[PDB]
RNA sequence: UGUCCCAACGUUGGGCCCGGUGAACUGUACAUUCCAGUGCGGAGUCUGGAGACACCCAGGGGGAAGCGAAGACCCUAUGGA
RNA sequence: CGCUCUAAUUGGAUGGAAGUAGGGGUGAAAACUCCUAUGGACCGAUUAGUGACGAAAAUCCUGGCCAUAGUAGCAGCGAUA
RNA sequence: ACCCUCAGAAGGGAGGCGAAAUAGAGCAUGAAAUCAGUUGGCGAUCGAGCGACAGGGCAUACAAGGUCCCUCGACGAAUGACCGACGCGCGAGCGUCCAGUAAGACUCACGGGAAGCCGAUGUUCUGUCGUACGUUUUGAAAAACGAGCCAGGGAGUGUGUCU
């Protein structure tokens, strides 16, 4: 609820990792960022394998635990954490001043970062974060 | 004979104690033991002339 | 009604341009503490410097982060070695006769701690009249 | 033996002490910590309740194996050191006594400072299996109390 | 015939809470760890990740190659009996 | 570099020595030195000598002390008081 | 001594002696380990050889250290441009000139400023490096060996001969 994002990024039809990479780089420069339409972000690859990885991540674990998100919500955020030294003071700060949302709760339309967009016309081997989540068993709350 | 006036002996291994000669459970004779002999002491024999 | 130290407390020595620069160098550069390795891990191990002898010693092996090892290269500038931070060359003084031959411009005097208050007073007054500074002066209420 | 570790203005201060008391040095800590800042009069009431077992002494440092007590506040473990608490009534009885004999209102005096110190042990020996013997000592506690006008 | 199928309930003394008394083993240091990897090839401490708010009570003992004993086996000594 | 005692030369101390605590300055350093407090009688320097002369270690020796812990035991016995 | 307290020849308080009772009875001094109370720093969302060197927060009576901060300016090793002009390259971009110029560590001078202020000390945060020490070992952080901690003790000496 209410997040003064100096920058709002739209992930729709954007390569998750390429977005995450830049979103990290900015948050570490002190920028408050909000990622919008997570459920519509995409990651290239053969769907079947891609789901095997993510599914393997949900299954990993023991008493100590290995909490892995199922919602395209977390998925994106965990993807971004992996690009920040989240256990240092600086990093945790940069990670906390960032937020990912399902769809868009703002009025403004997010911008599209350069080099993160995927042309659906010249591309068929890719997957939607949402699609991934539905397989993992999440609750399509979007 | 200073420090050598006793039958102290070492129990050897077996009680988690260092191999030091003991008597009535008190270490003795050896140089590193309080009341022990003086390793290299002053000597009458030495020629100080 | 307030304390006032006796003698030329404010006196400064006159140094050639080279000495003064060399003095400033010593004051700027400084030097490592050179404390005995691991003196901070065990109370029975004091700070007094001892050459690490361990065949596997991490210091003796020069592993960055484990401390500097005493070397000649660490010496202070020939021209300023031993000088008080003021620029003066100290002279240990035990009585009034020790004040004889002392250049009040190049040297300052330090009264040994053993000397009593009676003898101190005499030393402190005649030193001043000789244009010499007393590094450890007596504070009298004036 | 100890000496007052704090400075006390004689015109507004009453002093007292216990010497070589063979009691729990660990309970003393607790009790002292607890009653500090209280009024000699509130203090006696408290300790008498502790002795009655209706009030418990927070055991914050020396608490291994100690059971929780619903009445402790902000903490969980606590007991009722009666022996140590009785020794503290004597101390207080003495300080309120010196307080009055000096013209102050004893009971109404704040407990400015109160500290226990372990001054030694009365050494004892306990025979054990296998023809061996071991320690079996008693701690000797000293305790300083400084009352002060409100 | 409760040795077993297959365990149940009960009795007494402990255990648990309170007052009093009051030890010992053990301790290089640090220490909330887990999964992998690496390393003198069997890591709470290295490396990558994961997890982890602090303190306390009871428990049964998985790990600390847990504690206890300078290995009795084996070989070596120009050792002993 | 530092320690003990000797000798020659030469200094300091009840107008407060040594030692100790905290603190300032020098030396690459062994170490030297000063300040404040405590202490209340001894203490140095230079040179030449002297030697039961420098410790973090030896399951080292002796003493003292903490965690363990307000923990185990103060129940178990055909005599349950 | 006396007085108050106390079951009390205990202890405590007040008081007396003495230069000193923090010289009060195992009583000169009174270290370290370590304990109580307390002050500074840190602190119940966060990672472990406990630090070295840098650089920040907070804290600090004097004394024994007195420096340090910002404008400008002087000097200025190695290194060394932007912009603009012209010419190349499919392109990223390069060449020539501007120019070995501007810049460039330290040091200094004028002016202004700081006294918790500079150093330094205590604690804490950040960066870099960092799995004790000694020993055994080809190889030790080692799941190889030693120590709970501290203090004091603890290991090339004498005679004879030779060189
Ligand atoms: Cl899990
Ligand atoms: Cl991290
Ligand atoms: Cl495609
Ligand atoms: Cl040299
Ligand atoms: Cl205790
Ligand atoms: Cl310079
Ligand atoms: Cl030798
Ligand atoms: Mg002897
Ligand atoms: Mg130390
Ligand atoms: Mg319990
Ligand atoms: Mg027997
Ligand atoms: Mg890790
Ligand atoms: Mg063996
Ligand atoms: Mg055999
Ligand atoms: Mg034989
Ligand atoms: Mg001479
Ligand atoms: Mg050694
Ligand atoms: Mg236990
Ligand atoms: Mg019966
Ligand atoms: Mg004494
Ligand atoms: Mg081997
Ligand atoms: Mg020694
Ligand atoms: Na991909
Ligand atoms: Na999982
Ligand atoms: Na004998
Ligand atoms: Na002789
Ligand atoms: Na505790
Ligand atoms: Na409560
Ligand atoms: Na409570
Ligand atoms: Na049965
Ligand atoms: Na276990
Ligand atoms: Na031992
Ligand atoms: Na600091
Ligand atoms: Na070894
Ligand atoms: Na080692
Ligand atoms: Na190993
Ligand atoms: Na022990
Ligand atoms: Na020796």
């Amino acid at each position: 609820a209410e997040f003064d994002a100096d920058v709002i990024v739209d992930a729709r039809d954007c390569i998750m990792g390429r977005v995450a990479s830049q979103v990290a780089e900015q948050a570490l420069d002190g920028e408050t960022v909000a990622v919008v339409n997570a459920e519509r972000a995409v990651i290239t690859g053969r769907e079947e394998q891609i789901v095997e990885k993510y599914e393997k991540r949900v299954d990993i674990g023991n008493d100590n635990g290995y909490f892995y998100p199922k919602r395209p919500d977390g998925i994106f955020k965990r993807t971004i954490r992996g690009m920040l030294p989240h256990k240092k003071q600086r990093g945790r700060e940069a990670f906390e001043s960032v937020r990912v949302y399902l769809g868009n709760p703002y009025d403004e339309d997010g911008e599209v970062l350069d080099g993160t967009s995927l042309d659906r016309l010249s591309n068929i081997k890719f997957v939607t974060l949402g699609e991934i989540s539905e397989t993992l068993g999440a609750n399509k709350t979007w | 004979y200073a420090g050598l006036r006793t039958p102290a002996e070492s129990f050897g291994s077996g009680r988690g104690q260092a191999h030091v000669p003991k008597l009535d459970g008190r270490a003795r004779r050896v140089p590193q033991a309080v009341k022990g002999r003086s390793a290299h002491p002053p000597k009458t024999e030495k020629d100080r002339s | 009604t307030e304390l006032q130290a006796r003698g030329l407390t404010e006196k400064t020595p006159d140094l050639s341009d080279e000495d003064a620069r060399l003095l400033t160098q010593r004051h700027r550069v400084g030097k490592p503490q050179f404390n005995r390795q691991d003196h901070h891990k065990k109370k029975r191990v004091s700070t007094s410097w001892r050459k690490p002898r361990g065949q596997l010693s991490k210091q003796r092996r020069g592993i960055k982060g484990k401390g500097d090892t005493v070397e000649a290269g660490f010496r202070s500038p020939t021209a300023v070695r031993g000088k008080h931070p003021s620029g003066f060359e100290e002279v240990r003084v035990h009585n009034v006769d020790d004040l004889e031959g002392v250049d009040g411009d190049t040297e300052a005097v330090r009264i040994a701690s053993k000397v009593g208050a009676r003898k101190r007073e005499r030393i402190e007054e005649e030193a001043e009249d000789a244009g010499i500074r007393v590094l450890n002066p007596t504070y009298v209420e004036v | 033996g100890i000496s007052y570790s704090v400075e006390a203005d004689p015109d507004t201060t009453a002093k007292a002490m216990l010497r070589e008391r063979q009691m729990s040095f660990k309970h003393s800590k607790a009790i002292a910590r607890e009653i500090k800042g209280k009024t000699a009069g509130e203090a006696v009431d408290y300790l008498e309740a502790v002795i009655e077992g209706d009030q418990p002494v927070p055991f914050k440092q020396h608490n291994s194996g100690v059971g929780h007590k619903s009445k402790v506040d902000g903490w969980d473990a606590g007991r009722y050191p009666e022996k140590a608490s009785k020794a503290f009534l004597d101390l207080l009885e003495n300080a309120v006594g010196n307080a009055d004999h000096q013209g102050f209102d004893g009971e109404a005096m704040t407990i400015k400072h109160v500290a226990a110190h372990k001054v030694g042990e009365q050494q004892g020996r306990k025979p054990r299996a296998m023809g061996r013997a071991s320690a079996w000592n008693s701690p000797q506690v000293d305790v300083e109390l400084i009352l002060e006008e409100p």
